[PDB]
RNA sequence: CCGCGGUAAUACGGAGGGCGCGAGCGUUACCCGGAUUCACUGGGCGUAAAGGGCGUGUAGGCGGCCUGGGGCGUCCCAUGUGAA
RNA sequence: GAGCAAACCGGAUUAGAUACCCGGGUAGUCCACGCCCUAAACGAUGCGCGCUAGGUCUCUGGGUCUCCUGGGGGCCGAAGCUAA
């Protein structure tokens, strides 16, 4: 029972000697809906190998987003236990949960990994620093490890 | 698999670091620090247990660019089903295994994390678990399963890991003799 | 102050009053030179508005015959497109004068096959 | 509106019934299959559509997708009132749903033209809230589609009874009743 | 209403100043800010009210020109 | 600067660095009560009153994971001495992690502190 | 916005075709927004604009560990007000 | 007021030479007292404090003085940071 979507695949060109080549990344993201999911990055000189190489690599090193997950102990229905507010570098995100119908209301960047996430409903807030890459995203990544409950 | 009498090759080794302090019995004389085999062997415990667990069909990559252990970390590598990685290690192999091919390692044997520190935190990243002989000159923190000895000297060396192996294959149920390294002394 | 005040945004047109259209009178029918690679002679006009009591410079479309926009025409300017500037071909042109409506003086050209004349 | 009503319901490529009627859209491609579009497709293309169903001004659109919107759950469906809230709940709306009207315009003139009772006051405004436990009966002077009706299911959120032709709005339907 | 400061001055007649001090949350920021305002107080005896002393205000019908309160009462 | 802030940076800093133990700090009552939640809530293996040269310090014990950055990826200060930072019991705010407070009830967690139904000043935010 | 037109223009005008969704549609003017551009949320200052030539020190901002009193800030409850 | 040397006076070079090269040369460069207050006034990097591998050379103090420990000056480099 993994659900598998794929965030996205570029086609990242490089230059070598008179010749460019490119190879196909592929991000994955791998979950269970019921507390486990993981993600992969994977390359490979074809689309579908990468996509194909993401999925096992997401497969290993998962990790156990508290949001729900199937019929047990109930983590919040597509949404997330409390806010968190993480600065990771200039740039802060801010988490903070929503009702159902609220929708993932929030920058690409965190969105797409809230969405991955599994997260479905949430409000939040980029502040500081807004470089996607240099710390938006890993301010995410570690405001969802820092959530407990 | 055993041997408290370990006491003739491994102890303790000459140069430091503060981290590394609770796995120091003492100082002897020509200042060299000496490591408590009483913890190392309780490191052994914890570590080897460990491997027993993985050897049922997990794989372990061991990882020694270092001169005194290169010959070795061959022969125990090849000992065991299990790959090495004795020339260099190639920067990404793990971060970016896709490009080499292969299936990440379930666990990294690495001899001198120190000098092999860009191997250890490829695995950190991945979450891959670390087990290391490691001696007073590295950071403890860094690895999960420790065995505290002598990371230099073959007659060391050769002795964890050829024992490390012994137990790969015992727990494969392989009934091996004894290692063909111990000639390489 | 207590801190520094930054200049703020300034509204594009300021055909005062917020309005849709202003309506002024033609001082000159000048023809002004495009920037940048194009060339061409851009017929402008200066106008002076009633509202702002500003005085302007606005663009005259269309092929037009010469055009018919004299000394001193009657002109409606509609700050037409979102600035009505044309910046990409002439700076300082604000507005364009409206002779689709073909209000006032300013007449339409005739015949116009195209559709632009909308 | 009151515009050429057939090329948008093409087009949106959305089933639309401005009439009851036909999906394949107008030109260059009306076999084509073109399927799904992006967010950003989707989002102006959403809104045009979801407001040409209804045929309603983007004044009153607007207010209804604000509360909405403020409203927890889902926006979409809240918003959508199967019956569920708003959208669906116009009087102009129900009648439609209940079979009196073919069309939504058709129901529209009716509640306008008077040819609709609810509580048996007549109201002929088409933007009135229908609310739940309300009745939505055919003026007695007129009386025609029921028949052919008679076959015809109800949301079960609503339901009618065609010898009286009546109807009520039993709850809020929810999206999925949609 | 009724409130509590000290007597500044005795020298006008009939009248004392009496500077109440008080704080308070500010509407916009919240933060505490502490103003003091002197107001003029009846003193019909004026024998009633010496400095020093810390009196009770209390809002009355004007006296006379900026002036809406009489003493109440000494505090001490 | 700030005896709390020290604290969080000073675990910070050696989780990055992967010490098993650290002086987090010298003791305050205050900086005790904080590593208790710290423990509870399992982002540290535990403190220990220890004494270094006569001066009482608190030994933080750093508990890490096998799978990548430490089990307290985040730990950031939020009220800072240049400007402090009250929240009522309605925007304690909430995040996949816990945040800090201090009330007059005494510091709680997020979840502890709505329970309580009171606000304070936010110490920091961990997750 | 970047820009397009000087004889092959998917950028001008029309046509054909296409995409989106007109009892209105579009323009002009003006206000708020986007503008954290008078960056709190939410930015910076080695080389991109940005460390004051250096010190001494006023006002001001900030302030280690333990205990007790006060309860000004801070938090909670009730109540009044927060017109239409 | 020895030497040097803006300006200046000559010699040469050059197409020209208001320059570079050569010979002279005043202010100035020196001292005192007062003034000016600038700079690539540069580490192009404000001050204080705490925390985060090491290696190597060096100046200055202590030590149980083939090395440890404190203050300072350099180089290489962990983690990390950086658009590089």
């Amino acid at each position: 029972g993994l659900q598998d979507e794929v965030m996205n695949i570029k086609p990242v060109q490089k230059q070598t000697r008179a010749g460019q080549r490119t190879r196909f990344k592929a991000v994955v993201v791998v979950g269970d809906s019921n507390g486990h999911v993981g993600l992969g990055i994977k390359t490979a000189k074809e689309v579908a190998g990468a996509i194909r190489a993401g999925i096992i690599i997401a497969k290993l090193s998962v990790i156990p987003i508290r949001r729900g997950y199937w019929g047990t102990n109930l983590g919040q229905p597509h949404s997330l236990a409390t806010k968190t507010t993480g600065k990771c570098g200039s740039v802060t995100v801010r988490l903070i949960p929503a009702p159902r119908g609220s929708g993932i209301v929030a920058s690409p960047a965190v969105k797409k990994l809230l969405q991955l996430a599994g997260v479905e409903d949430v409000y939040t807030q980029s502040n500081g620093k807004t470089r996607t890459l240099e710390n938006t995203l890993k301010a995410a990544f570690v405001a969802i490890g820092n959530t407990y409950g | 698999a055993q041997l408290l009498l370990a006491a003739n090759t491994h102890l303790g080794a000459r140069n430091v670091q503060v981290h590394q302090e609770p796995y120091v019995f003492n100082a002897r004389p020509d200042g060299v620090h000496v490591i408590n085999v009483g913890k190392t062997w309780e490191k052994l415990v914890l570590a080897a247990r460990i491997i027993a667990a993985i050897p049922n069909p997990e794989d372990v990559v061991a990882i020694s660019s270092r001169t005194f252990g290169q010959r070795a970390v061959l022969k125990f590598a090849a000992h065991t089903g299990a790959t090495p990685i004795a020339g260099r290690f190639t920067p990404g192999s793990f971060t970016n295994y896709i490009t080499r091919s292969f299936k990440e390692p379930r666990l990294v044997i690495v001899t001198d994390p120190r000098s092999d520190a860009q191997a250890i935190k490829e695995a950190s990243y991945v979450n891959i678990p670390v087990i290391a002989l490691t001696d007073l000159d590295s950071p403890s923190e860094f690895v999960d399963v420790a065995i505290p000895c002598n990371n230099r000297g073959k007659h060391s060396i050769g002795l964890i890991w050829y024992l490390l192996a012994r137990e790969v294959l015992r727990l494969r149920g392989a009934l091996v003799d004894r290692t063909q390294p111990w000639s390489i002394m | 102050n207590y801190k520094k005040r930054l200049l703020g945004t300034a509204f594009k047109s300021s055909p005062f009053g917020g309005s849709s259209h202003a309506k002024g009178i033609v001082l000159e029918k000048l023809g002004i030179e495009s920037k940048q690679p194009n060339s061409a002679i851009r017929k402008c006009v200066r106008v002076q508005l009633i509202k702002n009591g500003k005085k302007v410079t606005a663009f005259v479309p269309n092929d037009g015959c010469l055009n018919f926009v004299d000394e001193n025409d009657e002109v409606l300017l509609a700050g037409f497109g979102r600035k009505g500037k044309a910046k990409g071909d002439i700076p300082g042109v604000r507005f364009k004068v409206v002779k689709v409506s073909g209000v006032s003086l300013l007449a339409l050209w005739k015949e116009k096959k195209e559709k632009p004349r909308s | 509106y009151e515009s050429s009503r057939l090329d948008a319901e093409l087009k949106l490529a959305g089933e639309f019934g401005l009439k009851n009627k036909k999906e394949i859209y107008r030109i260059s491609f009306q076999l084509s299959k073109i399927r799904r579009a992006a967010r950003d497709l989707l989002t102006r293309d959403e809104k045009d559509p979801k407001r040409l169903f209804e045929g309603n001004a983007l004044i009153r659109r607007l207010v209804r997708v604000g509360v909405l919107s403020e409203d927890k759950k889902k926006l979409d469906y809240v918003l959508a009132l199967k019956v569920e809230d708003f959208l669906e709940r116009r009087l102009q709306t129900q009648v439609y749903k209940l079979g009196l009207a073919k069309s939504v315009h058709h129901a529209r003139v009716l509640i306008t033209q008077r040819h609709i009772a609810v509580g048996k006051q007549i109201v002929n405004i088409p933007s009135f809230m229908v609310r739940l436990d309300s009745e939505k009966h055919i003026d007695f002077a007129p009386t025609s589609p029921f028949g052919g009706a008679r076959p015809g299911r109800v949301a079960r959120r609503n339901a009618a009874r065609k010898a009286e032709a009546s109807g009520e709005a039993a709850d809020e339907a929810d999206e999925a009743d949609e | 209403k009724i409130l509590t400061g000290t007597v500044v001055s005795t020298k006008m007649h009939r009248t004392i100043v009496i500077r109440r001090a008080y704080l308070h949350y500010i509407p916009k920021y919240n933060r505490y800010e502490k103003r003091h305002k002197n107001v003029p107080v009846h003193v019909s005896p004026a024998f009633r009210v010496q400095v020093g002393d810390i009196v009770t205000v209390g809002q009355c019908r004007p006296i006379s020109k900026t002036v809406r309160f009489n003493v109440v009462k000494v505090s001490a | 600067s700030s005896v709390l802030a020290d604290a969080l940076n000073a675990i910070n800093n050696a989780e990055k660095t992967g010490k098993r133990q650290v002086l987090i700090r010298p003791s305050s009552k205050v900086i005790i009560k904080f590593l208790q939640v710290m423990q509870k809530h399992g982002y540290i293996g535990e403190f220990e009153y220890i004494d270094d040269h006569r001066s009482g310090k608190i030994v933080v014990q750093l508990n890490g994971r096998l799978n990548k950055c430490g089990v307290i990826s985040p730990r950031f200060n939020v009220k800072i001495g240049d400007i402090e930072k009250w929240t009522a019991n309605l925007l304690p705010a909430r995040q996949f992690g816990y945040v800090i407070l201090t009330t007059s009830a005494g510091i709680m967690d997020h979840e502890e502190a709505r329970r309580k139904h009171v606000s304070g000043k936010i110490l920091g935010f961990v997750y």
